[PDB]
RNA sequence: GUUUUUUCACUGACCCGGUGAGGCGGGGGGGCGAGCCGGGCUCUCGCUUCUGGCGCCAAGCGCCCGGCCGGCCGGGCGCGAC
């Protein structure tokens, strides 16, 4: 072995993983923001009624920790329908509004009835 | 010349020949500098043999 | 015991003997951090009388003071 | 009770130097092998202006000797370096302008700048606007060499520390009056925050102790103790004679 | 057969031709500060002048009776934790249906037992860290007559133990077959530690300038004559 | 002898400067002039200066080592770079 750098560099020593003897925390927290917790309910106002019956989407009050991606899978699952896009903005009130834009093949009114708003 | 003129992140897009000029130092160097510094490069590594064949004939009468 | 000996050989510290180890560590002990661990009692000798026991969780840290 | 306009300069702050457009450290190159046994060969790629500095500087590209690599260098220009010149630095390079080597390897009278004080610190003398150091007297036992400094001191110098042939670039601009106070302003506005210069006399009693007063005057001997304390040390700092200078 | 367009292409390795080979720069590492600090240590005891109660560690017993005495040790080695069990396994066969003569370890044991005289011979070791534990010995064992040597390895000697390291080692009790052997170690140690130690108390180590700053003295004194 | 003291210089604490701590000190062998008759000593050198090119990851030479069938299809180590 020959010294071609002047510099003495630290050599890669071995490192091995966490082979803990018991896990520090006993379970896993479960995730208290459900596809059930994440939406919160849907808006009945006139501006979003018009939002229903004229853009073809539904307006939801969702946890403010959600993404879009999130809101997509939860209004997927809970009401057995897709989603074309998602827009959320936060309100002055301080919830989350969704803008949840369904994909084409489903009429938002007929669907709106289903979730039972009227 | 023979390169695009346009803000430098926007140089992803462009096509390889809106790049460079297809030439040795294409698109790094001008035709002008290339063509006297490939008379430089000649001249000088000439000029290294034209010293290095009087060297001997320098020694040799010693 | 070897220890009345190097109790002894301590108190002469004006000797040959001690002024070379007294002065020869003391340069070994500035070129190191200011708090550092020692892996010994420089003293084992010392170390027995102020209760250190050389057995597993007793510690010796060399720290120098500003003088 | 006010302490006075030097020590706050002291304390940094707002009398720190202006180095924001400050170009690089104007320092040699470092001693290696081919400083200290014989030369290698490097091109003046610009000559450049360095803010804060009368002096232009040179931006010298010397080929690296261990690396594939390529070294770039500032140097204190020597007047009448050119861009396309090749400078040599070594023991064995040539006494031509622009072209550091060693102070023990060239005749005296010799014209020398940015000369090393001491081997190694990579160039610190003789390294203002138009100014130059000569080699005086050479003294090849204990390796040693009077060189008469720029002030006009002779310092011996240690033989093994180097120095670029030649005076130094931007030589004899303090001939120009600065005409009107834009001109200072925008000089030391390159440099550090020096310039509107207060006089102690206009000054109030307490921030400064020429100040106060009905009249405009200094009051006590304006030449001052070499040992008296900061806020104090004011006027002409242990002056060995003083006044109009008459003679040499 | 030779390939023509094999040409020899030698590089000139001269100053400013070709770039310089990546040769060995072992001896111009900017080193650690524990790597720095354990090599000009070892240089103050070459450089400062080293008292002779300290310096007489270096006066060690060389390869060809280290040997001699390392295997004579091998036979009287105090036993490991694994054969410990199985002797007191025996005491206790008898106790439901001497010892032999073994090595002392340390300085502890070893020191109360020269005053004593039962050490036959001692074996220091020449690199116990805090030295003082062992300084007094050299001279403890030459006014009680007891044949002390030096060995090189506090590890080694602590191996005739089984443990890391240990200080010095004493002979008490040896068997009458290898009786001889331990006389024959002493008749050669006595002779090279205790019998010649008026001169070990006069000899100072170190003192000795570097090899390039004697080799200015041995350029200087090659000028004046 | 012991001690004090003065000047010369020593390095090894302590300080400084540079570096990516990249060739330090001694010795040896290849150039160069000087000196008795092929041999030898007290020395000197160590490769780059007509140009605003180019150079790194080795050629060369030795040396060892694994199949199909002394012959072809691939590896290591030493100098070169004391």
């Amino acid at each position: 072995k020959i010294r071609t750098s002047p510099t003495f560099r630290r050599p890669k020593t071995l490192r091995l993983r966490r082979q803990p003897k018991y896990p520090r925390k006993s379970a896993p927290r479960r995730n208290k923001l459900d596809h059930y917790a994440i939406i919160k309910f849907p808006l009945t106002t006139e501006s979003a009624m018009k939002k229903i019956e004229d853009n073809n989407t539904l307006v939801f009050i969702v946890d403010v920790k959600a993404n879009k991606h999130q809101i997509k899978q939860a209004v997927k699952k809970l009401y057995d329908i897709d989603v074309a896009k998602v827009n959320t903005l936060i309100r002055p009130d301080g919830e989350k509004k969704a803008y949840v834009r369904l994909a084409p093949d489903y009429d938002a009114l007929d669907v709106a009835n289903k979730i039972g708003i009227i | 010349r023979g390169v695009r003129a346009v803000r430098p992140k926007v140089l992803m897009r462009l096509s390889k020949t809106k790049k460079h000029v297809s030439r040795a130092y294409g698109g790094s160097m001008c035709a002008k500098c290339v063509r006297d510094r490939i008379k430089r490069a000649f001249l000088i590594e000439e000029q290294k043999i034209v010293v290095k064949v009087l060297k001997a004939q320098a020694q040799s009468q010693k | 015991g070897a220890y009345k000996y190097i109790q002894e050989l301590w108190r002469k510290k004006q000797s040959d003997v001690m002024r070379f180890l007294l002065r020869v560590r003391c340069w070994q002990y500035r070129q190191l951090s200011a708090l550092h661990r020692a892996p010994r009692p420089t003293r084992p000798d010392k170390a027995r009388r102020l209760g250190y026991k050389a057995k597993q969780g007793y510690v010796i840290y060399r720290i120098r003071v500003r003088r | 009770g006010r302490v006075i306009r030097g020590q706050r300069k002291g304390a940094g702050s707002v009398f720190r130097a202006h180095v924001k457009h400050r170009k690089g450290a104007a320092r040699l190159r470092a001693v290696d092998f081919a400083e200290r046994h014989g030369y290698i060969k490097g091109i003046v790629k610009d000559i450049i202006h360095d803010p804060g500095r009368g002096a232009p500087l040179a931006k010298v590209v010397f080929r690296d000797p261990y690396r594939f690599k390529k070294r770039t260098e500032l140097f204190i220009a020597a007047e009448g370096i050119h861009t396309g010149q090749f400078v040599y630095c070594g023991k064995k390079a040539q006494l031509n302008i622009g072209n550091v080597l060693p102070v023990g390897t060239m005749p005296e009278g010799t014209i020398v700048c940015c000369l090393e004080e001491k081997p190694g610190d990579r160039g610190k003398l003789a390294r203002a606007s138009g100014n130059y150091a000569t080699v005086i007297s050479h003294n090849p036992e204990t390796k040693k060499t009077r060189v008469k400094l720029p002030s006009g001191s002779k310092k011996v110098i240690s033989s093994a520390n180097r120095a670029v042939v030649g005076v130094v670039a931007g030589g004899g601009r303090i001939d120009k009056p600065i005409l009107k106070a834009g001109r200072a302003y925008h000089k030391y506005k390159a440099k550090r925050n020096c310039w509107p210069r207060v006089r102690g006399v206009a000054m109030n009693p307490v921030e400064h102790p020429f100040g106060g007063g009905n009249h405009q005057h200094i009051g006590k001997p304006s030449t001052i103790r070499r040992d008296a304390p900061a806020g104090r040390k004011v006027g002409l700092i242990a002056a060995r004679r003083t006044g109009r200078l008459r003679g040499t | 057969v030779v390939n023509p367009l094999f040409e020899k292409r030698p590089k000139n390795f001269g100053i400013g031709q070709d770039i310089q080979p990546k040769r060995d720069l072992t001896r111009f590492v900017k080193w650690p500060r524990y790597i720095r600090l354990q090599r000009q240590r070892a240089i103050l005891y070459k450089r400062l002048k080293v008292p002779p109660a300290i310096n007489q560690f270096t006066q060690v017993l060389d390869r060809q009776t280290a040997t001699q005495l390392l295997k004579l040790a091998h036979k009287y080695r105090p036993e490991t934790k694994q054969e410990k069990k199985q002797r007191l396994l025996a005491r206790a066969e008898k106790k439901a249906a001497k010892r032999p003569p073994v090595l002392r370890a340390g300085v502890n044991t070893v020191t109360t037992l020269v005053e004593n005289k039962k050490a036959q011979l001692v074996v220091i070791a020449h690199d116990v860290d805090p030295i003082e534990l062992v300084v007094f010995l050299p001279a403890l064992c030459r006014k009680m007559g007891v044949p002390y040597c030096i060995l090189k390895g506090k590890a080694r000697l602590c191996r005739l133990v089984h443990r890391k390291t240990c200080t010095t080692v004493a002979f008490t009790q040896v068997n009458s077959e290898d009786k001889g052997a331990l006389a024959k170690l002493v008749e050669a140690i006595r002779t090279n530690y205790n019998d010649r130690y008026d001169e070990i108390r006069r000899h100072w180590g170190g003192n000795v300038l570097g090899p390039k700053s004697v080799a200015r003295i041995a350029k200087l004194e090659k000028a004046k004559a």
